[PDB]
């Protein structure tokens, strides 16, 4: 009963606002966290 | 004043991106959604710059050799000419987190590394003698990475990898 995906299943679970904001903890890292 | 349902997809593991120049976290993320924000918020490993690297491994696993996970454990690499990690460093742990190993419980983690004159994937797995596991990563790799066949991938254990030319 593994969950699995297929690549382009998950491209559009990105078609979501929910992804249009970061992580509250996402560290500010200069060049790498955008 | 709306009225919303939420649901997210659950992943199979919880999933943490790593980050090195001493390596350090960035975030821990158990949905495909919670995964998009993480990804869509970090930098492509194309448009990165001199010696970086990161890495996609399961809660817990630390993306080191000495964790207790990657015991008697190795990686399948590429190596890959500029302009190719960022694509394929996304096919790749899009299908680590998709499940599209199939090798029960054997993956560990995910790592692009930015170099001077190449780039390298890798993916790391807890047995590095089950050979049955090795293939069946080798297939996956082939196919949800569009990489020509003669494309030469190798495998080697950790030990491997430590204090060698």
């Amino acid at each position: 009963t593994r969950i699995i995906y297929d690549r382009k299943f998950l491209m559009e679970c990105r078609n979501s606002p929910v992804t249009k904001t970061p992580p509250r903890d996402l560290p500010t890292i200069p060049g790498v966290t955008s | 004043g709306p009225h919303m349902l939420e649901a997210e997809h659950p992943l199979q593991y919880n999933y943490t991106f790593w980050y090195s120049r001493n390596i350090k976290q960035i975030g821990t993320f158990a949905s495909v959604e919670q995964f998009w924000r993480f990804y869509s918020h970090m930098v492509r490993p194309g448009d990165l710059t001199g010696h970086s690297d990161f890495h996609l491994f399961k809660e817990g696993i630390k993306p080191m050799w000495e964790d207790d996970a990657n015991k008697n454990g190795g990686k399948w690499i590429i190596r890959l000419r500029k302009g190719l990690a960022s694509r394929c460093w996304e096919n790749l742990i899009l299908a680590m987190l998709g499940e599209q190993f199939m090798v029960g419980e054997e993956i560990c983690g995910a790592v692009v590394s930015v170099r001077f004159q190449e780039d390298i994937i890798s993916i790391w797995n807890k047995t590095a003698s089950d050979q049955a596991t090795t293939a069946r990563i080798r297939d996956t790799l082939r196919r949800v990475l569009n990489l020509p066949p003669n494309t030469i991938m190798e495998y080697k254990t950790h030990t491997d990898s430590i204090k060698m030319p």
